[PDB]
């Protein structure tokens, strides 16, 4: 989506407009799927684990996906950030005009969410050992 | 109308006569006529060629058309002596000499790896540390094992040379006297080992040093990364094709056949394939132009090794002309003068575009492969806790 | 060949490119040439022959035969050929120590393995005496000799490195 | 010069003069032995064995990574050697195997004698084939 | 078959990365795979700290203000003109000084125009 | 009185193991620095060949 | 190779044997020159440098 430099309001998709750093975000994009996939993988093994506790083995096993997520989101953020950098690189460098590359509040989300789920990867295998012990 | 040989000048619609025009062949057309005391009238070319005779109805175009039917007297211009030119008009001496030359782009910072982070020690040192580190951990168990004091088997002598290394201390440190000079020895190794690290780390990030993969045609026919090219017609296609050397048979016979066409059709195009290949495209043209667009706007092109061939631009007049043994002895003056070489500085370099720091911070493709090394030593270290919980 | 690198040779590039392929090859070619001039096939000014030898000359220059006899005789005739990181040249002496170090440690396993296998004040009362004495000896002459310091302030000549002493000197603490 | 299958070499040095201390005190073993003693020489040759083998399984990946096709080559068939009295005869043992509880009865007594003086000639050899290589490859 | 909770794996991470790390230290081989990897990822982290800080030290210790006509005459990255009239421009019109004459070069072609139109004008750019 | 003898020898080395990583560094960056001739106007500059 | 005394104005060399008839051609490394140009005829060049 574009703004005022040849401001259209059309919101382009990136398969059907042709810049080589927006082939460069398609390498780092399966990763926060993956993430996001981990987490709904968790999550829903993590709710049988609070509504059938004669088997304990859920809980753990749903911490588990809540720590590979997280895990993903950090090679998908190396990956998305290094794809900026290396593009920044390779650009005729000319003193008479300017770059500038920033993140957003999706980018931040992405970052905070790996707080979360790492977290609830903590607390899912310290929940475990509170079953098993019992 | 060729740069900077004449080029139009800025506000040539204000201007008439020999003052419309600018550059090298007009300064140069200057000064043949102080020399030779004559009064002259510069004229650009009808066609826009330079001169060939037709292989169907054998009339010479361009300037030495001009030349052999009469329009013309004299032809200052860069105008190559070759045999069937020499044969129908009158060259002089060579005022510029000149040859096939490669076109690069200029090199840059070159984006790296993910095993850029290995790069400041050479990989054969890295072979011989990996070795190094089972070889003084293998002689730390058979040091303890047998002549005991142990603590120190197999595992707890790759954990301590791991740990020595990484400079992170230890939790046990051997107690006899043979295991204190394995352990001490590898400690010197890793204060020398790592401290040529960093400092050779900090020789790279202070100078900047990009070198060119290519600096010779014998570097560009040992290689089929780099596409190289010439234009479609011309000499330097003719080159190629009829050459019969070691090097320029090589390179006719990747050209001939490359899928896509490596030949573009106009030097621009040419200029322009190489500015928009990211250093995979060298175009191979006259070694004048190459030393031009090197000095215009971008600083995007590069001129690397030397020429291929050598040949002159002369200055041509009708057989039978009374200018032909005076200009040539005018060339020969400017030439010994310094006025050749000064004329050229001129309008190459002294009217070039382009010419002729801040250390910035370590960006994250820098040290990118470190991160991925570590998620994938976290997610091998999950792998064998599964297999130690099944096992167990 | 004499300088170290410290002196460059202004000369003709055909010599330039002769002497770079000749042993011994201690000499390069480096840069563009600084003016540009021409040798010549000449004839009498007033010859039959001046004219189909400037034909011939533009026809062996375009059929490459002139740039087959320079390779000829520059290059095939020639005599010579024709990373930035840190190599294992320069750290070379601490994979000797390690090596060595390794070997020593293994040797100092078999003379504990066969003292251990196998198995007071008389002993300390000879050894601090010896050393003291020697302690005394060693300090003793070096204190009272005067060859501390050896001491060379000469002149160098650029002709082979010929060098003249002017003021060697040997020296002590209270002798020059 | 110094290289890294220089140095591939200069580390194989270190390590056979432990392979050849691993045999004469292989070969005094059964010396002893036959002098007397099973249990003792079951434990004291058992402990011994497994250190020679990676020891030379080192060198099967060192020279891999150094690419001596040669040297390991001729490291092959001391190898295969080692393959067979671990994955099909070490017979049955399970303590860790092979010179352990077979003893006397007297058939493996005169196998581990001839082997004995088998490992001690090739790692003499190969001490010599590692120090003429490490002298080869330094100076060339 | 703890010492290694979260609180304490987050006190092995904290040391290891500033290389300080006494405390308890892993005895499993899958806790000695992470150990291990994080020890070389802060080996390679605190040594491009330190390589790229002597980087910066050094090339803001390599450089030289300008303090003569020979230093603007090489160093063409920092721009230099005169007034469009009077003595100032005639000087370098009229020099056969080889550093003035390098200048001349300069500002006769330069894009923008160096030459200012006055003295209150080229205080002003400075 | 041992952790007299313990700190000013861990603040020995702390100078001594700095000063070697600092002078290869300056070695291996002066090292780097050096340009070979390839002009005449590299003669023209440095006055030292 | 070539050259004018400025006293005796005469040629010693192999300009001098084509300007006073000994030799028909001089195939030389002979450089085209001004003042040569002027008492003999070069042809174009051979070998440039
Ligand atoms: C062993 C000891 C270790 C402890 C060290 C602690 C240090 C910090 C630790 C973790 C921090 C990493 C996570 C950071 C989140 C990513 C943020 C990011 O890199 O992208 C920046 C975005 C976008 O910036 P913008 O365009 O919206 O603003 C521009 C303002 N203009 C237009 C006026 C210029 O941030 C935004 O503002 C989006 C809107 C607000 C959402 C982000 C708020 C995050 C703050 C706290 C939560 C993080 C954890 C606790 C700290
Ligand atoms: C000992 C236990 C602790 C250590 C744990 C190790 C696990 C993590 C290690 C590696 C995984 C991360 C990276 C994967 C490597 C392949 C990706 C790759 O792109 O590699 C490229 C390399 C060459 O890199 P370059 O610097 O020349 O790039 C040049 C780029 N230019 C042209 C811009 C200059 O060439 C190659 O493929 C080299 C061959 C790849 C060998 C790596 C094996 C990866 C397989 C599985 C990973 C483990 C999963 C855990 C479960
Ligand atoms: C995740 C582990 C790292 C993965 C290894 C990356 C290797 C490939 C990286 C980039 C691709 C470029 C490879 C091309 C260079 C040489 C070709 C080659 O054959 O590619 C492997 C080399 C072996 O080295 P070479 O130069 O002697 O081969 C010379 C071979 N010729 C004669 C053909 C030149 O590159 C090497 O693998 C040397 C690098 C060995 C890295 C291990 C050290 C890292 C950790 C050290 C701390 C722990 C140990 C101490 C405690
Ligand atoms: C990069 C390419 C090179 C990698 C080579 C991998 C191939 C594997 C072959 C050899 C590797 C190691 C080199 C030679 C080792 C000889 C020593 C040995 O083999 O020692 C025999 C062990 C004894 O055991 P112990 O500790 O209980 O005796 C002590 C009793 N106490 C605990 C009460 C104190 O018997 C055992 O089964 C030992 C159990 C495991 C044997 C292999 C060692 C693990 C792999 C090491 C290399 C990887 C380095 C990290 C990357
Ligand atoms: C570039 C090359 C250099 C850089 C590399 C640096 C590292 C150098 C390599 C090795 C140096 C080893 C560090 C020195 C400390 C080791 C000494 C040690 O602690 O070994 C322990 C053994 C066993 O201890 P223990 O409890 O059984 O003894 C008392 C018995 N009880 C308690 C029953 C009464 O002790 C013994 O063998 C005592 C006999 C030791 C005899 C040899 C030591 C030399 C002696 C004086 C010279 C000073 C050396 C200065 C260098
Ligand atoms: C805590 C400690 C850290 C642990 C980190 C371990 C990672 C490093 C461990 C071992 C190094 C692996 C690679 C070593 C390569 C040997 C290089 C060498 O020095 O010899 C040279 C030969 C010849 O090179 P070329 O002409 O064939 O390549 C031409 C390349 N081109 C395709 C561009 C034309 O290279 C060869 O292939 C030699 C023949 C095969 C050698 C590679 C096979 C590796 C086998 C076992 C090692 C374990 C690997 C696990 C990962
Ligand atoms: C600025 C950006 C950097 C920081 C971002 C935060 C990301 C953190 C990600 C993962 C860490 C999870 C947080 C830890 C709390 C969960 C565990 C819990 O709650 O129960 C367990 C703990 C008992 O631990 P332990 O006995 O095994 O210690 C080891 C001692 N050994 C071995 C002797 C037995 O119980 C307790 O300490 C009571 C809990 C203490 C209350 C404050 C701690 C935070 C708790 C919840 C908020 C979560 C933060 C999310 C953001
Ligand atoms: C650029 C790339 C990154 C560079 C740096 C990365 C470094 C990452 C490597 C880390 C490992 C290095 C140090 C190796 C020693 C760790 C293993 C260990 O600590 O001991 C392994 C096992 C278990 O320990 P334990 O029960 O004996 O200890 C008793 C104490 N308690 C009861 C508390 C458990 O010992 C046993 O059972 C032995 C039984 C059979 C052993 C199987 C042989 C295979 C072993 C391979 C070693 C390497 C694995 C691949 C990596
Ligand atoms: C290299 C990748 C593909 C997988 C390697 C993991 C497996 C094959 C290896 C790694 C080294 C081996 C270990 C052997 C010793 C210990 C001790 C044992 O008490 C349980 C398991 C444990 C902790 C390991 C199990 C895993 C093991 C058999
Ligand atoms: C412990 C023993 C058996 C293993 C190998 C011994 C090694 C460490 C010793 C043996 C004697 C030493 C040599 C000393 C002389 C030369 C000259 C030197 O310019 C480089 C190395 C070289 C060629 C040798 C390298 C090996 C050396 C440093
Ligand atoms: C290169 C060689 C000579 C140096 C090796 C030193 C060896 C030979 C000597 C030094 C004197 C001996 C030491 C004498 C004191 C103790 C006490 C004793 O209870 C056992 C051995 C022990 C710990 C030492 C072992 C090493 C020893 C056997
Ligand atoms: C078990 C898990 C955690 C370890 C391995 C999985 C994933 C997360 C990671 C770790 C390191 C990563 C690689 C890193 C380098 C390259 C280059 C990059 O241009 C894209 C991805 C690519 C091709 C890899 C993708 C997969 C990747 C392997
Ligand atoms: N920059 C950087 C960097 C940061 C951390 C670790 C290593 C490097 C690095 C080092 C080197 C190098 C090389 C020789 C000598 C010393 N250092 C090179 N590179 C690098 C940079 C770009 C492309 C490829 C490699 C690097 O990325
Ligand atoms: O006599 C000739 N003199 C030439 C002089 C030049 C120039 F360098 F511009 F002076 C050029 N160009 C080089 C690159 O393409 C654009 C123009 C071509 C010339 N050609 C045609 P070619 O040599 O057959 O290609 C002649 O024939
Ligand atoms: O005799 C002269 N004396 C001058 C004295 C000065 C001053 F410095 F103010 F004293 C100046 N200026 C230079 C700086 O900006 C303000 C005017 C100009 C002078 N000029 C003209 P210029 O030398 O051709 O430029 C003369 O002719
Ligand atoms: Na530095």
């Amino acid at each position: 989506c574009f703004l005022a430099g040849e401001e259209r309001g059309r919101c382009f998709t990136i398969e059907y407009v042709m810049v080589n750093v927006l082939k460069m975000i398609r390498s780092a994009t399966p990763f926060p799927l993956v993430s996001l996939f981990f987490m709904f993988i968790g999550f829903i093994l993590s709710n049988i684990g609070h509504i059938r506790p004669h088997r304990t083995i859920l809980a753990f096993v749903s911490g588990i996906f809540f720590i590979l997520s997280g895990l993903s989101l950090v090679v998908g953020l190396v990956l998305y950030i290094s794809s900026i950098n290396d593009e920044m690189l390779n650009r005729t460098k000319d003193a008479e005009t300017y770059f500038n590359y920033k993140y957003g509040w999706s980018f931040a989300f992405a970052a905070i969410s790996f707080l979360l789920t790492e977290s609830a990867g903590v607390m899912s295998v310290y929940l475990f050992m509170k079953r098993y012990t019992a | 109308l060729e740069s900077p040989y004449v080029m139009m000048k800025k506000n040539h619609e204000m201007l008439e006569g020999n003052e419309r025009y600018e550059g090298y062949c007009v300064d140069l057309a200057a000064e043949i006529a102080k020399h030779c005391g004559f009064k002259y009238k510069l004229t650009i070319v009808g066609d826009g060629k330079y001169g060939a005779r037709d292989a169907d109805t054998k009339i010479w175009n361009g300037m030495v058309g001009e030349l052999v039917y009469g329009k013309a007297d004299i032809a200052i211009a860069p105008l190559t002596i070759t045999l069937v030119r020499e044969e129908v008009i009158d060259f002089s001496k060579p005022f510029m000499s000149l040859g096939i030359s490669i076109m690069i782009k200029k090199p840059q910072k070159s984006k790296p790896g993910v095993f850029s982070f290995l790069d400041p020690l050479a990989y054969e040192i890295w072979m011989c540390i990996v070795f190094a580190y089972i070889g003084v951990s293998v002689v730390l168990f058979l040091v303890s094992r047998f002549s005991p004091y142990n603590e120190f088997g197999i595992f707890n002598s790759l954990w301590f040379s791991l740990g020595a290394f990484m400079q992170q201390g230890c939790d046990i440190s051997p107690r006899s006297l043979s295991g204190r000079i394995v352990g001490g020895v590898w400690w010197f190794f890793t204060l020398i080992i790592i401290s040529s690290y960093t400092a050779n780390l900090a020789a790279f990030l202070t100078v900047e040093r990009m070198v060119s993969p290519i600096e010779s045609a014998e570097d560009l026919s040992k290689q089929t990364e780099i596409a190289y090219g010439t234009l479609d017609s011309g000499s330097t296609k003719e080159f190629f094709r009829r050459s019969k050397i070691a090097v320029f048979d090589k390179m006719w016979t990747y050209m001939r056949s490359a899928e896509p066409s490596v030949f573009v059709r106009t030097t621009a195009e040419g200029v322009a394939r190489v500015r928009k290949s990211k250093g995979k495209y060298a175009y191979l043209l006259e070694s004048t132009m190459n030393e031009y667009i090197e000095q215009r706007k971008p600083c995007d092109t590069m001129k690397v090794g030397g020429n291929l061939d050598s040949k002159g631009y002369g200055i041509a007049t009708p057989k039978g002309s009374s200018l032909g043994t005076p200009v040539n002895l005018a060339v020969l003056k400017l030439s010994e003068q310094g006025v050749l070489d000064k004329l050229k500085n001129k309008w190459w370099y002294d009217k070039g575009e382009c010419g002729a720091e801040k250390t910035s911070a370590l960006s994250l493709s820098n040290v990118a492969g470190v991160f991925y090394i570590l998620v994938g030593g976290l997610g091998l270290a999950m792998l064998v806790a599964l297999i130690e919980f099944c096992y167990k | 060949r004499k300088s170290k690198g410290k002196y460059a040779y202004l000369l003709e590039s055909t010599m330039n490119e002769y002497i770079e392929q000749r042993k011994p090859c201690d000499t390069m070619k480096v840069g563009g040439n600084l003016d540009s001039k021409g040798y010549g096939i000449a004839t009498p000014k007033g010859s039959s022959l001046g004219t189909p030898v400037n034909l011939a000359v533009l026809k062996l220059s375009e059929q490459g035969v002139l740039d087959k006899l320079k390779n000829k005789w520059w290059y095939d005739k020639g005599e010579c050929g024709a990373t930035s990181a840190l190599s294992l040249s320069n750290v070379a002496g601490v994979f000797y120590i390690l090596v060595g170090g390794l070997g020593l440690a293994m040797l100092v396993a078999l003379i504990e393995f066969c003292y251990k296998s196998r198995a007071g004040r008389k002993a300390l009362t000879l050894l601090s005496s010896v050393f003291a004495v020697c302690g005394l000896g060693l300090l003793g002459i070096a204190v009272s000799t005067d060859y501390w310091l050896y001491l060379e302030e000469g002149i160098i000549l650029p002709q082979n490195q010929s060098t003249e002493v002017k003021m060697s000197l040997h020296s002590g603490l209270w002798r020059v | 010069a110094f290289t890294f299958a220089a140095f591939c070499y200069m580390l194989t040095l270190v390590l056979c003069a432990s392979l050849i201390f691993f045999v004469i005190w292989h070969i005094i073993a059964f010396d002893e032995l036959r002098t007397d003693n099973i249990e003792r020489i079951c434990c004291l040759l058992r402990k011994l064995v497994v250190p020679e083998y990676s020891i030379h399984g080192l060198f099967c990946l060192m020279f891999l990574c150094a690419a001596e096709w040669v040297t390991l080559g001729l490291n092959i068939p001391l190898l295969f050697y080692h393959l067979w009295r671990y994955f099909h005869r070490p017979a049955d043992g399970s303590e860790v195997m092979y010179d352990a509880v077979s003893i006397m009865n007297a058939d493996i007594l005169n196998y581990c004698q001839k082997e004995s003086w088998c490992k001690l000639a090739f790692y003499l050899l190969s001490f010599f084939y590692y120090l003429y290589s490490m002298v080869y490859t330094l100076v060339s």
